[PDB]
RNA sequence: UAGCUAGUAGGUGGGGUAACGGCUCACCUAGGCGACGAUCCCUAGCUGGUCUGAGAGGAUGACCAGCCACACUGGAACUGA
RNA sequence: CCCGCAGAAGAAGCACCGGCUAACUCCGUGCCAGCAGCCGCGGUAAUACGGAGGGUGCAAGCGUUAAUCGGAAUUACUGGGCGUAAAGCGCACGCAGGCGGUUUGUUAAGUCAGAUGUGAAAUCCCCGGGCUCAACCUGGGAACUGCAUCUGAUACUGGCAA
């Protein structure tokens, strides 16, 4: 089915995790239908490490795709809001 | 990637002096300099079209002891930024770091600079930086680790600095051992024996 | 000052009944550097002698033309016997990028800032007539409105 | 809405089918010229509703038979 | 040029052949050597050119100059055929580089050494 | 014969520098 | 065979010019006089006459300035052979500014900036310099 | 490399596929495509892009990514969404 | 990534130097060796060959070869030519095709303007930000020159009628 996960770009030791919403059988960082927002799991204490489109990602789980686990965790460190 | 050999036989193929050696005595004092740079260097050159073009570019390499490879990347970064490429490639040269720790005094020249900065001795906006190709924001602190505080040059270079001309792009202060970097530098406010229009026609060739 | 400058210098040659003389031309334009040139051809038999011989034609063709600031009104062609040299102003395109004989002539006029190719031919003598001729062919915002429109920002813009 | 298509009858020596011929002005993508250009359709009818020589109003419908999926709607400015 | 007839018959610019027929985009070419010779040039020049007549690898049969001052090549040796002509000696399109797999380097060098392949003076 | 009829061994003729055909274009050098 | 009327216009401009003459006569027509006042509003010509009844004669009249032509080069662009259709921002600029284009919009011949002004293009029909 | 094709262009009816269709049969009609280049031969994965170039173009399309194709060779079918 | 421990102690080669294209004159050889990308250098007084010294250009890279593009306006659409340099069918008629005087009305395919959908992402550029700075990584945007549909302008081209 549709699911919402990472794709883990950056390089070498400095991942970077794009969301995207793709089907479960794809290879990870290719063909995908819609990225919503980033992950930085090296980000600094600035301003920016993690931006969601809340709303294309509640649009998805309506849709009926379903929320990777690490994805999920992320809805809950915004805590939905801020 | 440095150059390493002797300083001022750079300064004999242009024919005047770049500051490169200096500390009080202005050019040997003796026997030749400003003059024959080098076996044949007696018999006056003829300097064709391109070699106008070369040694313009090459006085500017010497001066700030950036490789080919190095500062034709300078090159593109002006060429691509607006205004007058000519002028933003001395506004990159002037923005490294090695230039910024002479202009300040804290080292008598642009390799002692080098020196200072590679052996992990200044930390600029507090923090500490080796990279000589540091290319300094505006609007910044320079500032020097206290490992090399009072180290015998930081004071020799400070007090030789004191028949500079004192850039008006920044503010030193000379007893805190503590340089500022005030605005951009201005076209019209550097050295200005450098025919920079030179340059940039070479590297469109 | 006045600029004096060197571009080309051949050696040309007669066929008497003997052998041969060879004559030395020498083609050098002068400039001001202010939209003011010149180009001198002469040849003698000896190198510097038309070097001398062509400074004192130089200074009797000098041409006023005008330039802004240090470059050209508009882009101009300057076609002269198989030399079809074009020039562009280049608005702070900073710097004479111009072929031989062709950025000597544009230094000296104050020229700074050209974008220029020489096509067809590059014989030094023609492409030295060909912005020679160039220059002088191209207007002036003032000049051009002084014949029509008799306004110099209304028909600019 | 219906997404028409006009073009002429190149020939109509077929039964319960014609192929048309569309014109189409391509902007040559080189040069600069607006050269002419054709394109045959199999269009299908119902008896033999348009003529030789004839304009006519066609719609791409389902896929009929190999390599022919236009169908007509109108015979405008026919044979007379 | 009429752009009327043009569309009907496109620009066509001759493709330039290359120097070289050495098997496309091979820099280098392995040798076999038979018939180490040597020939005198053209009208200009004047010399014993030292060459070989290279069977190669892929199936052609080239001649092959060797360059440097004296050689070390024989009836069978597997050399290294490097492109390059000499416009001196006719139909020779193909250099020899000196120091390669069988064909040795040259001796006592000293100016250019990376050409012919000499290490260096371990002195 | 054979060992003479190669065509190293050919009677070879020199430019003279001054004279019938003497005349060079440019020469060695042609530094200005 | 005058397959290209505005062209026999500009012809007739241009070796006016080099002729020395005073006025050049044409057979008229209405996208010629559309053009000729394009070129009047410029000044680039003086003062045109239209003349005629049914046979009307065109008369423009020349323009000198300093004892030299005003209108020294002018070319056709869009010849009917192969016609060049600019939209707003592909619209040039003859001489940076210092000629004008005569180009054929929806409004009517305008020029260059002047269609530019409107925020439209189309047919540039001659570069004028 | 100037003609190529005869299930080939089309119609009705039967059958078949998840689905339309000569996809496949029977009968009838004799057409369909072609100089804006059909068939034939050689060569080749396509593209986003990459290199170069003032632009326009030319050349090439490894790595990253989408799609197609193939899986010792040729052929077919079953299980199964 | 920081802190501490020594004597500058472990860290410089490569091509070139006749012109093009930055940089020389002395030995050895003597159209013999050899150099080469091209023009051409070597004939017992070489700045082109082979060493030495001295320089130049690059520098942990430097040269050579292979390959594409550029200089090539030497396939020219932007941007060439054809009396003599390569190039006007020997001439004429003529279908397809290309183009076509002038006026009015009209239509609205070509054309122009706006909007929507799409033009995947990454790349190519523009301001930002983060790895000590850069390379790289990355946010937003522009762009993706295109195509189709819808709504207008409708002068010019095309179609139709007179
Ligand atoms: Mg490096
Ligand atoms: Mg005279
Ligand atoms: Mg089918
Ligand atoms: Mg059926
Ligand atoms: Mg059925
Ligand atoms: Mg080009
Ligand atoms: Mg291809
Ligand atoms: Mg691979
Ligand atoms: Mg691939
Ligand atoms: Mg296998
Ligand atoms: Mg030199
Ligand atoms: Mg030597
Ligand atoms: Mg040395
Ligand atoms: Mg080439
Ligand atoms: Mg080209
Ligand atoms: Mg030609
Ligand atoms: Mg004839
Ligand atoms: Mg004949
Ligand atoms: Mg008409
Ligand atoms: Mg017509
Ligand atoms: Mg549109
Ligand atoms: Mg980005
Ligand atoms: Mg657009
Ligand atoms: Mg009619």
């Amino acid at each position: 089915m549709v699911t919402i996960r990472l794709a883990r770009h950056g390089a070498k030791k400095r991942p970077f995790y794009q969301v995207v919403v793709a089907d479960s059988r794809n290879a990870r960082n290719g063909r995908f239908i819609e990225r919503v927002g980033f992950f930085n799991p090296i980000a600094s204490e600035k301003e920016e490490g993690t931006r969601l489109d809340l709303d294309r990602i509640a649009h998805w789980v309506g849709q009926g795709a379903t929320i990777s686990d690490r994805v999920a965790a992320l809805i809950k460190e915004v805590n939905k809001a801020a | 990637a440095r150059y390493l050999g002797p300083k001022l036989k750079l300064s004999r193929r242009e024919g005047t002096d770049l500051f490169l050696k200096s500390g009080v005595r202005a050019i040997d004092t003796k026997c030749k300099i400003e003059q024959a740079p080098g076996q044949h260097g007696a018999r006056k050159p003829r300097l064709s079209d391109y070699g106008v073009q070369l040694r313009e570019k090459q006085k500017v390499r010497r001066i700030y002891g950036v490789l080919e490879r190095q500062f034709r990347n300078y090159y593109k970064e002006a060429a691509r930024l607006k205004g007058n490429t000519g002028e933003n490639l001395l506004a990159l040269l002037e923005g490294r770091l090695d230039n910024v720790v002479y202009r300040m005094g804290f080292g008598a020249t642009r390799a002692e600079a080098r020196q200072l900065v590679s052996h992990k001795a200044i930390m600029v906006n507090g923090r500490v930086v080796n990279i000589a190709s540091y290319q300094v924001s505006p609007n910044d602190v320079v500032s020097i680790r206290e490992k090399a505080k009072k180290q015998s040059r930081v004071k020799a270079a400070l007090e030789l600095a004191e028949q500079r001309e004192k850039p008006t792009w920044l503010e030193v202060d000379a007893g805190k051992m503590e340089g500022t970097f005030k605005r951009k530098p201005e076209r019209s406010d550097l050295s200005a024996d450098i025919n920079e229009h030179l340059i940039v026609e070479l590297y469109s060739k | 000052e006045l600029q004096e400058k060197l571009i080309a210098v051949n050696r040309v040659s007669k066929t008497v009944k003997g052998g041969r003389i060879f004559s030395f031309t020498a083609l050098t334009v002068v400039g001001d550097g202010n939209g003011r040139v010149g180009f001198g051809y002469g040849k003698a038999r000896e190198v510097p002698a038309a070097i001398q011989k062509a400074m004192e034609k130089a200074r009797r063709n000098m041409i006023n033309v005008a330039l802004n600031n240090g470059t050209l009104q508009h882009p101009v062609k300057g076609v002269h016997t198989g030399s079809r040299v074009f020039m562009q102003p280049a608005s702070e395109g900073t710097g004479i990028i111009a072929g031989g004989a062709m950025r000597a002539v544009l230094e000296v006029a104050g020229v700074h800032n050209v974008l220029a190719k020489a096509y067809g031919s590059t014989n030094p003598i023609n492409v030295v007539r060909a912005t020679i001729d160039g220059l002088e062919n191209m207007n002036s915002p003032e000049m051009v409105a002084a014949k029509r429109g008799k306004s110099v920002e209304e028909i600019l813009g | 809405k219906i997404r028409t298509l006009q073009g002429r009858v190149v020939s109509d020596k077929m039964e319960k089918s014609i192929v048309v011929a569309i014109e189409r002005f391509v902007k040559h993508p080189i040069y600069g010229k607006f050269i002419k250009r054709t394109t045959k359709l199999h269009v299908h009818d119902e008896n033999n509703e348009c003529g030789i020589g004839d304009v006519v109003e066609i719609r791409e419908c389902r896929p009929l038979s190999k390599t022919k999926s236009w169908t007509l709607v109108r015979v405008v400015e026919k044979a007379v | 040029a009429t752009v009327n007839q043009l569309v009907r018959k496109p620009r066509a610019r001759k493709v330039a052949k290359s120097n070289v027929p050495a098997l496309e985009a091979c820099p280098q070419k392995r040798g076999v050597c038979t018939r180490v010779y040597t020939t005198t040039p053209k009208k200009p020049n004047s010399a014993l050119r030292k060459v070989c007549r290279v069977r190669l690898t892929n199936g052609f049969e080239v001649t092959s100059y060797i360059g440097g001052e004296g050689h070390n090549l024989q009836e069978h040796s597997v050399i290294l055929i490097r492109g390059g002509r000499v416009k001196d000696l006719p139909g020779v399109r193909y250099h020899t580089v000196r120091g390669a797999l069988d064909c040795s380097g040259v001796k006592d060098r000293k100016q250019a050494r990376s050409k012919y392949g000499v290490k260096r003076p371990k002195a | 014969e054979a060992l003479l009829h190669d065509p190293l061994f050919r009677q070879r003729v020199e430019k003279n520098k001054k004279g019938k055909g003497s005349y060079m274009r440019k020469g060695k050098h042609g530094n200005r | 065979s005058m397959q290209d009327p505005i062209a026999d216009m500009l012809t007739r401009i241009r070796n006016g010019q080099a002729a020395n003459k005073a006025a050049v006569t044409m057979p008229s027509s209405k996208l010629k006089v559309a053009i000729a006042n394009v070129l009047k509003e410029e000044g680039f010509i003086e003062d045109f006459k239209v003349e005629g009844d049914t046979k009307p004669e065109l008369e423009l009249t020349l323009k000198y300035f300093q004892g030299k032509a005003v209108v020294e080069s002018i070319q056709r662009v869009s010849r009917p052979g192969l016609r060049i259709y600019k939209r707003k921002d592909e619209l040039p600029k003859v001489m940076a500014g210092l000629g004008i284009a005569v180009v054929s919009t929806s409004k009517g011949v305008m020029t260059d900036r002047a269609a530019r002004q409107a925020g439209l293009g189309g047919e540039i029909i001659c570069y004028v310099a």
